């Protein structure tokens, strides 16, 4: 057994992280106070779920989590909130004033000021691990902390743990909920600087989640709580394989091996189904065929984009609930003839499949209805580059006039770092194209 | 078409299915990075105070 | 606790300052004696941004009151909320400034400035996490204008890395008849361009137009004008005083509003417009809010927004209403008038909503635009300036205080540049 | 009101489409890089499809189907039919063809079917001896295709001259396949040349190269009421029974084949597109497909009507304002 440490950075990482541990706790049967009747290894154990929870002499199961926001307001809610007993104070790290939606201010100005302390509190968790494998890093692209500090933390982590793996859950900026016109700046900045230091990044476009909440949950104007419960669902699916018995995606290296043949093209598309409103007067349940097909519908992707126009390099099917392989393979047979699923030549057309019999856990009171089976697909398609083309266009429109740039320079960053980041993204867009040129 | 490496638990199963076969910066440079940036913002300010003292 | 130090200087600055306090003091449930008597923890949640915590559960405005003559401060001290202020925070001279910027900036004002500054320190000193400063003042007189911008220059020397914010009342010949006001305003704008982070251009020309044409007030008073100025000031600070996601401190507002350091002059706008005593009979619908707060009749700066382009825009809704509907209307606005929003700043309209409405109203909206159309204001003042300055008229009132023509030539130059900078970007 | 941007400043067809829209008083035209449009009349190449359908508040529609280049490139069209079971060797209406590369191609597989009377075709080159064809592609550096030249093509009279048939098809956002009732024959001005074929002009009906060597039709343009009348009096039949039936079938099969790759039924933006289908009619009144052009231009006589039909079928269907010219091909 090997542990994973989760690092939640910024408002979005912290609030998302909170929904994940809320969910995590339900699934493993841990109560708001760390106690877990299921565990008869009182004081410890090398069980699958211990990769995410260490165990306290008194019986407390404690997330291997570390939160960090360059200001106290949001994490203060975790200290005071409903799961206050779950975390030890040393892993809820707050500064005083925040990055002001300014990448430069979060990387350079206030980075330095808090980096060492974060690396310290982090090394405090590695020391408590028999066989640490790496980190799950949650953050927004668009805030100053989520973009700027995260790219700083990522570089210190590679220097201080070259052996270990680093996975990102990144939140991609959407006007419907963004709080800053400069998000495309911070997004390109942090992608360029984190790129070589991340092994697998799961990009969640707030826009995609927003419309799933309106269209399928009937939420008229989704808040961050709606948004975050769904993301915690999807995040749970991608991690289920590290907290439960299984033979698929059992440690972080496998995510890269199964999902990422090319290091830079390490951004796999996630697609989840079914999203059903719990307030919906009886729903006719969906089959393994129906949920699996729904996996190739753009309206269920965590990023709107058209995988028909692009190739595939890898595909993972992650089932939760009442599924057996005869139905999975039978479903793939059917859809395989209907949909446009071209892989790249240097890769075989195929699907790795994982089934957990326990159906998705619902957060009592949330918007999601319980369903007898569910599926998250993790496919690596060049079509996700679409997201980089939109974000790169917004950047080009602003930067060509140096709009707002003085805010970055004013913090010690040189204008040219802007151009070096955008050129990195230019090259990344070329990579995706090269691999996807076929049709 | 071909179902490979089936693996069964009491929690689920795992397997591959193929339909068709194929065909680091150091702590040093980082400190240079931050320190140099801080000295540019330290200078910019000093210029500001100098202009105000004028 | 992201504190803000408030400074009001001069007649205008002190009269709209006391009104701002009066209004947000009610909004937050603080009575004249300074004690909380409200029915919502929301009212107290961020009370630290404008009030200091005192013993007895008492809240004192973190406010400094400044003037070179003793009236005003007198009437302020005997105003409804007069007694809430810390009494050491009244700093005042005797001579006055005689509507002369040079007297405010250079002579009479230099005598009293240090003692103002000490109080600023004492307040700053106390601060957990200082956002910066907000200054109320007029640009047409001597004290607010000349000593107000002196004060700003000093404060920036001590707190070079805090935010400097001003509500600056612009002079208009429809409301006043002192011939040297264009001098005082041009000298002030020069300073404001250099040393503030955000300036709300509160234009007496627009306040007059609204009150006289729109509200059918045939004998407008400064009380009328200040009624519109205190609703605006409440509006544009909702996001700093209540819990919220958008523009919730001064730096974050500055990063969303200011794409180029010198173009930091905002046009506020408010709807519905009301006369003091208008006893409102129905609330506006969300679509009336939106049409109206972008209407030129609702701007507090006498500029035609259709004559320029919006660089950035914040929109603040107050009252109980539908987020879906607010969102639909804000999208409608931009998509039906999309040539008016520069395309090289994608998504430059940001929208916030506050459940708690202002006093009197069920529904309100507050508009903050960074339009290149603000160049109409500076052009108006520049043309008055030039008409006098090209014959060096009335200059002896300044050269006699020590100033040199050169200083005027430069102010004139910096403002004519400001206008050209606004025109360059409206042609992009 | 609705808005639209114009990003292919050369389209004849969409010139008349924006003029039509403006002149309705209900459609404003924006700065081409203003993203707050409903309609993008889009550029011809590297149209930025991934930017569409991410503007909340806006339904967005564009006048190309991403991926419809499969059908409209001479190299891809061939490979589309060969490798697509719906067409494949269900195919009786597309001449023999192979993709060829000036040195995954079929220059080897080609020689095989070659040796039989073989006349093939390729700035275009047709011959009858392989060497000079396979050597012509090896000339320039663009991917080329060699298809059987129709040695025995229906000739019009009075003139003994060849012709091709242009059909305009508009596919809207629901994937309705519409066929404009007015087609055109681009005739030849001089009589077809039996033995020997390299003169061109009389072998290439392609319009422009005919505006340069011509007598019988205004600009070598015969429309369908005349060509039907000739077919009656000359061949004792009709356009409908003899040509159009096969044409209608050929369009439906081609587009239905690629519908799963290009449909936008459940997509965050919607597409429509106007296609230009080019047919050969041969001695036996058998119809053959030649090229399909994704950016067709119209005939002068017909612009008014077609471009108004584009506006009414494919733009006002999605953006409703305040006896059809088209035949819907029913699948
Ligand atoms: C917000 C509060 C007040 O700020 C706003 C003002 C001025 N003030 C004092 C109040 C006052 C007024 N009038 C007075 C006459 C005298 Br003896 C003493 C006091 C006043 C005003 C009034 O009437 O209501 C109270 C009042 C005053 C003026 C006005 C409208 C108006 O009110 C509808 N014009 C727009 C101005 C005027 O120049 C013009 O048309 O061209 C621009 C006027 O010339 C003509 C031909 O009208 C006039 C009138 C004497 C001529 C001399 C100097 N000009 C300066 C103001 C202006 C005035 C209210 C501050
Ligand atoms: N889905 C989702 N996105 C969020 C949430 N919170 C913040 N975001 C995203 O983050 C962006 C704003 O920056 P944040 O991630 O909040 O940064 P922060 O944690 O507030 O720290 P700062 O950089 O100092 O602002 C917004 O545009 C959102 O898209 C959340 O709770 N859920
Ligand atoms: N809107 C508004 N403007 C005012 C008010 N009082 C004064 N002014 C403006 O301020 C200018 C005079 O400035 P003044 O107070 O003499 O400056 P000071 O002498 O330095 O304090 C005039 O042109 C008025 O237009 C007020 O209560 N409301
Ligand atoms: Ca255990
Ligand atoms: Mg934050």
């Amino acid at each position: 057994m090997r542990e994973c440490i989760s690092i939640h950075v910024g408002q979005a990482g912290v609030q998302i992280g909170n929904a994940c541990w809320e969910l995590y706790c339900l699934e493993h049967g841990i109560q708001p106070d760390g106690q877990m009747p299921s565990d008869k290894t009182i004081g410890g154990g090398d069980d699958s779920f211990n990769t995410f929870f260490s165990e306290t002499g008194a019986g407390k199961h404690v997330p291997r989590a570390v939160f960090v926001d360059l200001e106290p307001t949001v994490i203060d809610e975790v200290r005071t909130g409903t799961y206050r007993q779950l975390f030890h104070p040393e892993q809820l790290i707050t500064g005083k004033e925040d990055a002001a939606n300014n990448y430069a201010r979060g990387h350079y100005t206030i980075g330095k000021e808090i980096i060492d302390l974060v690396l310290d509190r982090i090394r405090k968790l590695a020391d408590q691990c028999t066989g640490l494998q790496g980190f799950l890093v949650f953050h927004s692209f668009g805030g100053g902390t989520g973009s700027g500090f995260t790219s700083l933390l990522m570089e210190r982590l590679s220097v201080d743990y070259g052996k270990k793996s680093k996975l990102e859950f990144s939140i991609y900026p959407a006007p419907q909920v963004s709080t800053a016109v400069v998000e495309p700046y911070n997004s390109i900045l942090t992608t360029h600087t984190t790129l070589e230091h991340s092994d697998c990044a799961f990009m969640v476009d707030n826009e995609a989640i927003y419309d799933i909440c309106r269209r399928n949950l009937d939420i008229e104007r989704p808040t961050y709580t709606n948004l975050n419960r769904l993301i915690s669902q999807i995040v749970s699916s991608i991690t289920a394989s590290l907290r439960f018995d299984g033979a698929l995606n059992v440690d972080l290296t496998e995510f890269q091996t199964n999902l990422v043949p090319y290091p830079r093209i390490h951004f796999p598309l996630a697609t989840y189904a079914p999203v059903i409103s719990a307030e919906k007067a009886y729903h006719e349940q969906l089959s393994v065929a129906e949920i699996t097909n729904a996996c190739f519908e753009p309206a269920n992707q965590m990023v709107k984009c058209d995988p028909r126009h692009g190739k595939y390099m890898a595909c993972c099917l992650l089932y939760r609930g009442d599924v057996v392989p005869k139905d999975v393979n039978a479903a793939i047979a059917t859809i395989k003839t209907k949909r446009s699923i071209q892989f790249v030549d240097w890769c075989p057309t195929g699907f790795k499949v994982g089934i957990n019999y326990q159906p998705p856990t619902v957060v009592p009171g949330g918007d999601l209805a319980k369903v007898q089976r569910a599926v998250c697909m993790l496919s690596n398609t060049t079509a996700i580059a679409e997201a980089w083309a939109r974000l790169d266009h917004k950047f080009d429109l602003m930067y060509a006039k140096r709009a707002f740039v003085h805010w970055y320079v004013g913090e010690g960053m040189e204008e040219g770092e802007f151009s070096e980041a955008r050129e990195d993204m230019a090259a990344l867009e070329k990579d995706y194209e090269e691999v996807g040129v076929d049709s | 078409m071909e179902v490979i490496e089936l693996n069964k638990c009491t929690s689920g199963q795992s397997f591959e299915v193929i339909l068709k076969p194929p065909s680091d910066p150091s702590l040093e440079e980082i400190q240079k990075k931050l320190e140099a940036a801080e000295e540019r913002r330290k200078y910019q300010e000093a210029e500001l105070l100098k202009h105000l003292a004028e | 606790m992201r504190e803000i130090v408030h400074i009001q200087a001069g007649q205008c600055g002190n009269q709209i300052g006391a009104k701002f306090w009066e209004v947000i003091s009610d909004e937050h449930g603080i009575d004249p004696t300074g004690s909380y008597h409200g029915d919502s923890d929301l009212q107290l949640e961020r009370i630290n941004v404008y009030y200091n915590e005192a013993t007895g559960n008492k809240y004192v405005p973190r406010a400094i009151l400044v003037d070179l003559e003793p009236g005003t401060m007198d009437s302020v001290r005997s105003g409804p909320f007069g007694q809430i202020f810390r009494p050491d925070n009244f700093v005042f001279g005797q001579s006055g400034a005689g509507n002369n910027w040079a007297k405010g900036h250079y002579t009479e004002g230099a005598e009293l400035v240090d003692s103002v500054l000490d109080v600023v320190r004492k307040e700053s000193e106390s601060c957990d996490c200082l956002q910066g400063f907000q200054l109320t003042h007029s640009l047409g007189g001597g004290t607010g204008s000349g000593m107000g911008t002196l004060l700003i220059s000093k404060i920036r020397e001590e707190y070079p890395d805090r935010i400097m914010n001003t509500f600056s009342v612009m002079p208009s010949p429809k409301v006043s008849d002192t011939v040297v006001e264009p001098y005082n305003a041009t000298l002030s704008v020069h300073q404001l361009v250099e040393n503030t982070d955000e300036t709300y251009c509160i234009d007496n020309e627009a306040l007059y137009d609204i009150c006289f044409r729109t509200l059918k007030l045939t004998t407008p008073t400064y009380g009328d004008l200040n009624h519109l100025v205190s609703a605006t000031m409440s509006g544009v600070t909702t996001c700093l005083r209540f819990p919220g996601q958008l523009n919730a401190d001064l730096r974050k507002l500055a990063v969303n509003m200011v794409p180029f350091p010198r173009l930091h002059f905002f046009m506020p706008g408010f709807a519905p417009l009301t006369s003091r005593g208008s006893q409102q009979y129905r609330a506006l619908t969300v679509p009336e809010l939106t049409q109206q707060m972008f209407d030129s009749k609702n701007m507090m700066a006498a500029c035609d927004p259709r004559h320029g382009r919006y660089l950035t825009v914040a929109a603040i809704f107050r009252g109980r209403m539908s987020m879906k509907e607010v969102d639909e209307q804000m999208l409608n606005v931009q998509n039906k008038n999309s040539s008016y929003f520069v395309e090289w700043i994608p998504n430059n309209v940001k929208t916030a909503v506050c459940d708690i409405p202002p006093r009197g109203l069920k529904m309100s909206a507050t508009f903050i635009g960074n339009s290149t159309a603000i160049q109409e204001l500076f052009k108006r003042i520049s043309e008055q300036f030039t008409a006098m300055f090209r014959r060096k008229a009335f200059l002896h009132w300044y050269t006699g205080e020590g100033m040199d023509e050169m200083e005027f030539t430069e102010a004139e130059s910096n403002m004519n540049d400001l206008v050209s900078e606004y025109q360059q970007y409206q042609d992009a | 009101m609705y808005t639209f941007v114009v990003r292919d400043e050369n389209s004849s067809v969409y010139a008349e489409v924006s003029r039509l829209l403006l002149a309705t008083g209900q459609w404003k035209r924006l700065r081409k890089d203003n993203p707050r449009f409903n309609l993008m009349l889009g550029e011809r190449n590297r149209l930025p499809f991934g930017r569409l359908g991410h503007e909340p508040g806006l339904v967005q529609l564009v006048n190309y189907y991403r991926g419809a280049d499969k059908l409209c490139r001479k190299a891809s069209l061939v490979k589309l039919i060969k490798t697509s079971p719906e067409l494949s060797e269900s195919c009786t209406w597309f001449p023999e063809s192979y993709v060829i590369y000036p040195t995954t191609d079929e220059r080897e597989v080609f020689l095989a079917a070659y040796n039989r009377g073989n006349v093939w075709i390729a700035g275009i080159l047709i011959s009858s001896e392989a060497s000079e064809l396979l050597d012509f592609i090896d000339e320039q550096g663009q991917v080329h295709v060699i298809q059987k030249y129709l040695e025995k093509p229906l000739l019009l009279e009075p003139g003994h001259r060849k012709f091709d048939i242009r059909s305009w098809v508009l596919v809207d956002h629901l994937y309705n396949i519409y066929l404009y009732r007015e087609g055109v024959l681009r005739t030849s001005s001089e009589p077809y040349n039996s033995a020997n074929f390299q003169d061109k002009t009389c072998h290439l009906t392609n319009h422009c190269i005919q505006k340069e060597y011509s007598r019988y039709e205004e600009g070598n343009e015969m429309f369908f009421e005349e060509f039907n009348q000739y077919l009656m009096d000359a061949l004792n039949t009709t356009l409908e029974n003899s040509i159009l039936l096969q044409i209608k079938h050929i369009i439906r099969s081609c587009l239905m084949c690629i519908e799963p790759a290009i449909s936008t039924k459940h997509l965050h933006y919607q597409s429509f597109q106007l296609f230009g289908f080019d047919f050969m009619v041969d001695e036996e009144l058998k119809v053959w497909l030649i090229e399909v052009n994704g950016a067709p231009a119209c005939a002068q006589k017909l612009y008014a009507e077609l471009c108004q039909g584009i506006v009414d079928v494919a733009i006002s269907s999605v953006f409703p304002l305040a006896t059809s010219i088209f035949i819907k091909l029913h699948h």
